[PDB]
RNA sequence: UGCGCAGAUACCGGGAGGAACGCCGAUGGCGAAGGCAGCCACCUGGUCCACCCGUGACGCUGAGGCGCGAAAGCGUGGGGAGCAAACCGGAUUAGAUACCCGGGUAGUCCACGCCCUAAACGAUGCGCGCUAGGUCUCUGGGUCUCCUGGGGGCCGAAGCUAACGCGUUAAGCGCGCCGCCUGGGGAGUACGGCCGCAAGGCUGAAACUCAAAGGAAUUGACGGGGGCCCGCACAAGCGGUGGAGCAUGUGGU
């Protein structure tokens, strides 16, 4: 199993679960983690702690492949967010850059009625 | 700080090619900057939105970018 | 305490070691307002830390107390849908009280048949760091930490 | 509930397809209304200004007629990504034919043809003349501190109004024309006529019954409305009742 020196950490925040995946410089997944992938299950997978834990754990698995540095790419809003970033930063595993990249339609499909409470 | 018109000298803002100028009227997310920041008049601001949109189709200015450091 | 933030009712220093923190302790031991018997007990207890160990009572007392102060605890919290035990730090006045409360309680739970012994052993066993006081200390610290997930409300 | 080791979620590349166009974006703009929002081209309507050139009252309104008329709906034929009545499940509940969750047909989109209704709202018909100002704003023009039009807002002279409000964008003062009302329930129901493939639309009563039905403001009381305060009200504590025996009072027998 190859040694990667650097690459991407993708953080996908949501109001229900934070998930983090780590890839080589062409975006191919090395490792990944999520709230559920640590112990939490149901409504705790969102909590900034859950996010932190997942985040840290993914980084440890990548450091196994000898990963030394990353560009972070964050997507979505949710509680675990700054906390998963704060984690990667403090996991040793060096944080080269950060970048929000949340998808947004330039007015695309009709959202589900829950999401037009702003009707 | 500055309004983007306070910066420049005179320019044709019907000119959908001059990316050197037109590029300054976009945010770092490549979004068309509001009047309050462009320092433009309602009328000019209208004309520009048009020229900017024409550039985008030729490939010269962006529809979007991503926020760096968040 | 709606209006003011209440003055911490000060205590006369001890008429022996000259320490507020002692009388504090003595007060907790006191029952039906019988401060006399209360005091006898705590002193007679310092005597069973000569007869038992080479150390100075006060130092043992201080150092046991310092051992039963919690650092964290779960303060309860309602939110419209469930109940949340939220861990916050512990302000030094509360530490003071929980410890001294706990000691006496831990101590009166012990087996030996006499006031001044129960106090004494507890005091020793907890400055070693193995009190039944210290149980209901690491438990609180643990109860926080297990609820470390909800520790992001803390109001 | 569901989906996932037939490898989902998250990530990178490629492709297919439908719908809607982020920022600009506004207190904005256009339209008679309904309504109109990526960008390009063609075809086409309305409107404003300036010049003061032409016609010479050629005007206003407008029963009936005709045409337009959101959404939902109907017919034939396409299309179908996301969303979603009905429906099928998971929940919650005293129950829950609901609100919350997972799915999902019609439908939403396009062609052609129907339906013709709405809190179709400015709840304010159209036109003209007259009656202080201030302020913000869109689009013109000039001699460009500002002035003169045309639109969009707020404040308010006079006056009006039950009041609240309106107040050169009148609900003012006046003329012209249209349309409508005449206590509430029965009832936009019945009968009849007309229209529609249908659903249904337009027009639209009576018997009987009530002494009310209403509008705006007032003082209270109230709110699972807001802001700010207090009390052993809760929290932080210490000791208790609730369990036992007896005393006492009461219920009941
Ligand atoms: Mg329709
Ligand atoms: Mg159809
Ligand atoms: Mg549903
Ligand atoms: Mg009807």
């Amino acid at each position: 199993k190859r040694q990667v020196a650097s690459g991407r950490a993708y953080i996908h925040a949501s109001y229900n679960n934070t998930i983090v995946t780590i890839t080589d410089p062409d975006g191919n997944p090395i490792t990944w983690s999520s709230g559920g992938v640590i112990g939490y299950k149901g409504s705790r997978k969102g909590t900034p702690y859950a996010a932190q834990l997942a985040a840290l754990d993914a980084a440890k698995k990548a450091m196994a492949y000898g990963m030394q540095s990353v560009d972070v790419i964050v997507r979505g809003t949710g509680a675990g967010r700054e906390q998963a970033i704060r984690a990667l930063q403090a996991s040793g595993l060096q944080v080269k850059s950060i970048v929000d990249d949340t998808p947004v339609p330039h007015n695309g499909c009709r959202p589900k009625k829950k999401f037009r409470k702003a009707s | 700080k500055a309004k983007v018109k306070a910066t420049l000298g005179e320019f044709d803002l019907r000119d959908y090619r001059n990316v050197e100028v037109l590029k300054r009227f976009l945010s770092e997310t490549g979004k068309i900057l509001p009047r309050r920041r462009t320092g433009l008049s309602a009328k000019e601001q209208r004309i520009l939105a048009k020229t900017i949109k024409r550039a985008r189709i030729l490939g010269l200015l962006p529809f979007t970018e991503k926020l760096v450091r968040k | 305490a709606r209006r003011r933030r209440a003055e911490v009712r000060q205590l006369q220093p001890d008429l022996v070691y000259g320490d507020v923190l002692v009388t504090a302790f003595i007060n907790k031991i006191m029952r039906d307002g019988k401060k006399n018997l209360a005091a006898r007990i705590f002193y007679d207890a310092c005597k069973i830390i000569q007869e038992k160990t080479g150390q100075e009572p006060l130092k043992v007392f201080k150092q046991a107390v310092e051992n039963v102060k919690p650092r964290m605890e779960v303060r309860s919290r309602r939110v419209g849908g469930a109940n949340y035990q939220v861990p916050m730090e512990v302000s030094p006045r509360r530490q003071q009280s929980l410890a001294l409360r706990w000691l006496v309680q831990a101590a009166n739970q012990r087996p030996e048949r006499r006031a001044a012994v129960r106090i004494a052993h507890e005091l020793m066993d907890a400055a070693e760091g193995k009190g039944g006081a210290v149980k209901k200390k690491e438990d609180v610290e643990r109860m926080a930490e297990a609820n470390r997930a909800y520790a992001h409300y803390r109001w």
